[PDB]
């Protein structure tokens, strides 16, 4: 709604094309993540800032920790809750905090490490899968109460397969793919593993249906392949798909992402010198299709958001948020229930007749609701909305 | 029955159908009057895309409704 | 069905005509030809562009497009037939009529249409007759027109003048100032693209003449199928006596009948609707059933009216 | 059977000539092998946007014949083309209507 | 409302014809010199080099153009110089001005 | 006759491309095969003198890179760079 109205020529484009606004943090950004939908976006500041702009007005709607519990120094994982009620984040301070939005002055709860963080991922129940600095294992904190629990060089970035929640999948310093089944709480034991490259690996995406993977290694090529799972969670297999490189000035990669569902493409931010755009390949045939050209410095993070159909990055020299999204022009065509408007001069036919001068009970619903819309985003689903904090409102 | 077909371009077809017709056999109507191929093209009506398995007369289409033709483009 | 390619079609209120070497004219030196055939014919140079060709068509895109018998029926007793997505129209109409409507859309022309036999004039369609035969495709329609001696036509436009001169009066000076028997036409000799033809100066459309609505005296129009008439499709025909020529008035106060009034027999085609019309008795089907004369009588005097007129128009 | 590479890369300028053009010009000891498809990318890259502008001028000049006038009228009317063609000049080109200020009556 | 459309003795005080003579010459594009002169002065010049050459007819032609395409841009800065010292007629110490700075006598 | 070459046939394939309908002269063909000339010497010299300062014994698809860039003015060198990269991507990858 508002899609089924518009004509379905500029609303099914099929990635971003031209950058809109450009959001200034007066902090450095370092991690983006909307919320489940595309309502917040969640940004984590130079020094433990942690603001959630909304979308509607790229102005901040409620900074939490501003009681107490905040972070001091740069943020490294923002995990939304499915819901969107609950929302994890973790720092280099070592603590991984989560906090209930609907109290945001304070941190709900939090737990402390012994080395600095690379990311944490949200399980349900409540219980987060996170990648420890310099360490070889995962954790699992099942913390409902604050418990924590532990599990070929060592782990770099974890990701639980989106199908089979049960499973989860890990990455090397020295490039090997571990996967694990959580069969049980505290005790999981690995499934499969293989070591694809020399180096480090530093990114695992995984599409929404489980039917592709993709991988950023530190030599400057991404590894795409078709994963498949059956067995009650023991068969697993990889079929290498593609291999994307820069091949003009062989650049290294900071960040990678997929389409929604079917992974129809794939978006990378490169890293080197001279580097300010994003590219975009396909995943069936594997060739590039389009390069984003819209900011001027060395672009880290990516986000997408199907919902509105966003794309939004953070710089890195200056620290700003752009935001690349589709765009659909005014139609004069509607100011009049039939205003058709046309390209080209039409030619015209006309019957003998116009020289020649001279209940219903139609099927009408109105309590039921629409699942889908144009684009195929499922609407419906719980969408917590945040609360506006009022007393930081009368001065 | 006429329907319509308008394509991105600017240009609109005038298939001729019956309701009887499935929606595969208007593919390949629009492949026979323009000799795109039924698996390159993607068919939208009233927001909703038409299902590749079903028929024209399950979304209740009639004689010269319009509806719109984009392509799944590629390299 | 072929087109014409070096005609110049009739337009912009002028008409023409080819002309022949005739050396017994000193002032001029050519005159009228009889035709490209000894039999009257589809006028050509009153033609649209898109009327294609004793038959004529439009291709099956082409909207409503009309041609004109060549003689114009001044009065008198007249009889013809015309032989038959595509549709017709048959009918009369005058000169003020343009060839790009169909017959009937204005108030100068009344005609009727092929499916349902409606008459059509003004832009408005009618059903005054009740029997509802559908026409088909090898029908041969009579048509009978009968109008008023030249006298009484003259007679009613003097009463127009009398009327006109200070009853509706009353630079008027000038209009108050300002020959129904005698003919004066204009012709001037052009030469287009080496070929020859003849420009007159062709009438207006104007505001309708009004006072009881003018009625040519016991003019009818009568319509036969098959021998079957099929009614009177009008009755109070106008008189044209009525009919302002074209004419810069600017310029004449600023300084201070061409024997072709009449209706004429048209025929329309619609989207590939072809037909024929037919003149001579020896193809008259039906000239008995009115017990008269054929349309080709008047073609060979209105040739005889143009001749003598060109001869006694030289001095 | 063969497929020419300019053919393999949506180009209309040659490939295979540029690159004869590179290796028989002594430019370097060894021409890489995607030089030539890049160099010969730029190439149609400018001619387009020249062309461009040219058929813009010869059209709104209600001709149809690209001519050496529209030519010098699309590249001194840019002002970044203007720059690329500073020194040259275009052979029945002309010169651009201009006149001062001061010039002009009062 | 109706149908819109696009259709439906004597003595010139001195720098008027000037005004115009500039207008029809910076339209057209044709060449200012003639074409035997021309000839005569470039084999003329081309005898302090070598006696008896011969000049290709594509070679004379070709000069023209660049002598054309000299002249007519050195004017034009010339003309600025003048407009610079708040006067409308062009002199030679103009043109010297012009050639120093742009650096052709230095 | 011995067979000179130019660009006049691909000159024409841009133009049927960029303008349908329209259609070159002869001397206005003789001064884009001649524009073209130009700007090809241009760019590989500067490609060669660029490879040679990093004595390279190779001109590869970067030094072009950085020649077009460095000739070309302002806006015209990125779309340039643009289309040159597209068609390297597209080429290598067939």
């Amino acid at each position: 709604m508002n899609i089924l109205l518009q004509d379905p020529f500029a609303v099914l484009k099929e990635h971003p094309e031209k950058l809109t606004h450009t959001i200034e943090n007066p902090l450095r950004t370092e991690c983006l993540q909307f919320s489940p939908c595309g309502d917040y976006l969640a940004l984590g500041c130079a020094n433990g800032a942690l603001v959630i702009y909304d979308m509607d007005t790229f102005r901040p709607i409620c900074v939490p920790g501003n009681m107490l519990g905040a972070h001091v120094r740069p943020i490294t994982s923002i995990a939304w809750s499915p819901d969107g009620r609950l929302l994890l984040t973790s720092s280099r301070d070592w603590s991984i905090k989560l906090w209930d939005l609907s109290k945001p002055s304070k941190p709900l709860k939090e737990i402390r490490f012994d080395s600095p963080i690379w990311g944490c991922q949200w399980l349900d129940r409540r219980l987060c899968v996170a990648t420890i600095f310099e360490e070889s294992d995962a954790y699992v904190i099942d913390f409902s109460n604050d418990p924590v629990a532990s599990l070929h060089g060592y782990v770099l970035v974890c990701t639980v397969h989106t199908k089979h929640p049960n499973i989860i999948i890990v990455g090397t310093s020295k490039g090997w793919l571990d996967f694990y089944k959580f069969h049980s709480l505290y005790q999981t034991e690995c499934i499969h593993s293989l070591k694809i490259t020399s180096s480090n690996i530093k990114h695992l995406i995984v599409s929404q249906n489980g039917e592709r993977l993709a991988i950023n290694c530190s030599d400057r090529t991404i590894r795409q392949y078709e994963i498949s799972i059956d067995d009650e969670n023991s068969a697993v297999e990889l079929t290498l798909e593609h291999k994307y490189q820069d091949v003009i000035n062989k650049l290294q990669w900071n960040c990678i992402l997929f389409s929604n569902n079917t992974a129809e493409y794939l978006v990378a931010s490169t890293h080197g010198s001279s580097a300010h755009e994003l590219y975009i390949w396909e995943t069936t045939s594997g060739t590039l299709v389009r390069v984003l050209e819209g900011a001027e410095e060395e672009l880290i993070d990516i986000n997408w958001d199907f919902y509105s159909m966003s794309i939004v990055s953070n710089g890195f020299e200056s620290g700003n948020v752009y935001v690349w999204s589709v765009v659909i022009p005014p139609k004069w065509s509607a100011l009049a229930p039939d205003f058709e408007e046309v390209e080209e001069n039409v030619d015209y036919l006309e019957k003998e007749d116009e020289f020649d001068e001279v209940e219903e009970e139609i099927a009408i619903d109105l309590r039921t609701r629409e699942q889908y819309d144009v684009r195929g985003n499922n609407l419906l689903v719980e969408r917590f909305t945040i609360p506006t904090d009022y007393t930081r409102i009368i001065k | 029955m006429q329907i319509f077909v308008k394509t991105l371009t600017g240009k609109t077809i005038t298939l001729e159908v019956e309701p009887s017709d499935t929606i595969e056999n208007v593919k390949a109507k629009i492949q026979d009057k323009e000799g795109i191929p039924p698996d390159q093209q993607r068919l939208i009506f009233a927001g909703k895309q038409l299902e590749d398995g079903r028929t024209l007369s399950d979304y209740n289409i009639q004689k010269e409704s319009t509806l719109h033709l984009v392509l799944r483009l590629r390299g | 069905f072929v087109r014409t390619e070096d005609i110049p079609l009739n337009r912009r209120h002028f008409v023409y005509r080819p002309c022949s070497a005739n050396p017994f004219f000193t002032i001029l030196g050519y005159g009228c030809t009889e035709y490209p055939f000894d039999h009257s014919g589809m006028s050509v140079m009153d033609r649209s562009e898109g009327l294609s060709i004793d038959l004529v068509s439009v291709p099956d895109q082409y909207g409503w497009r009309t041609a004109r018998s060549d003689v114009c029926i001044k009065e008198g007793m007249t009889y013809w037939e015309v032989e038959v997505t595509p549709h017709l129209r048959f009918g009369v109409c005058r000169r003020e009529a343009s060839l790009e409507a169909p017959v009937g859309f204005d108030v100068y022309g009344y005609g009727i249409r092929d499916i349902s036999l409606e008459s059509i004039h003004e832009g408005k369609l009618n059903c005054v007759l009740e029997n509802g035969s559908p026409l088909k495709e090898g029908d041969k329609i009579g048509f009978l027109l009968s109008l008023p001696s030249i006298h009484t036509q003259i007679k009613q436009a003097k009463e127009f003048t009398k009327r006109r001169i200070f009853a509706l009066n009353s630079n008027k000076e000038f209009q108050r100032a300002l020959e129904y028997n005698d003919v004066v036409r204009d012709q001037i000799a052009i030469r287009y693209k080496n070929q020859l033809f003849f420009e007159a100066t062709d009438y207006v459309k104007t505001t309708k003449p009004e006072y009881d609505y003018y009625q040519l005296e016991d003019s009818y129009l009568a319509i036969f199928q098959n021998g079957k008439y099929l009614g009177k499709a009008f009755e109070n025909l106008k008189p044209l006596l009525f009919s302002e020529l074209q004419y810069n008035e600017k310029f004449y106060l600023g300084y201070w009948n061409n024997n072709k009034l009449g209706y004429y027999p048209t025929i329309s085609c619609f989207n590939g609707g072809t037909a024929r019309i037919i003149s001579e008795e020896d193809k008259l089907e039906y000239l008995d059933q009115i017990r008269v004369n054929t349309l080709d009588t008047l073609y060979k005097e209105q040739i005889a009216e143009d001749i003598v007129w060109d001869i006694i128009d030289e001095l | 059977k063969a497929k020419t590479r300019s053919s393999r890369a949506g180009l209309q300028f040659p490939v295979g000539r540029v690159h004869r053009l590179l290796r028989k010009g002594n430019y370097a000891e060894r021409v890489g092998a995607g030089a030539p498809v890049y160099l010969a990318a730029v190439l149609e890259y400018l001619t387009a946007e020249i062309l461009e502008l040219a058929g813009n001028a010869a059209r709104d000049n209600k001709k149809t014949r690209i001519i050496p006038r529209h030519l010098q009228l699309a590249v001194r009317n840019d002002e970044e083309l203007n720059k690329l063609l500073g020194r040259v000049t275009i052979a029945q080109g002309g010169v651009l209507p201009n006149i001062q200020s001061v010039l002009l009556p009062k | 409302a109706r149908t819109l459309q696009t259709a439906r003795p004597h003595r010139y005080r001195p720098g008027t014809v000037a005004l115009r003579e500039i207008r029809r010459y910076q339209k057209s594009t044709e060449l200012l010199i003639r074409k035997l002169p021309f000839q005569r002065l470039v084999r003329e010049i081309a005898q302090d080099f070598k006696t008896d050459l011969r000049f290709q007819s594509s070679a004379v032609l070709a000069l023209q153009e660049a002598s054309e395409a000299y002249l007519v841009a050195l004017f034009e800065d010339t003309n600025l110089c003048a407009i610079h010292a708040k006067r409308v007629t062009i002199l030679p110490k103009d043109i010297q001005l012009a050639r120093r700075i742009r650096g052709e006598r230095a | 006759k011995t067979r000179k070459e130019s660009y006049a046939i691909y000159v024409y394939k841009v133009l049927k491309q960029v303008h349908p309908d329209t259609g070159i002269s002869s001397k206005a063909m003789s001064i884009m095969n001649s524009f073209v000339n130009d700007v090809f010497e241009r760019i590989a010299g500067e490609a060669s003198r660029l490879a040679h300062y990093n004595k390279r014994s190779t001109i590869t698809s970067r030094e072009i890179q950085t020649a077009v860039r460095l000739l070309l003015p302002g806006e015209l060198a990125k779309h340039a760079v643009s289309e040159g990269t597209k068609a390297v991507t597209c080429y290598t990858s067939a």
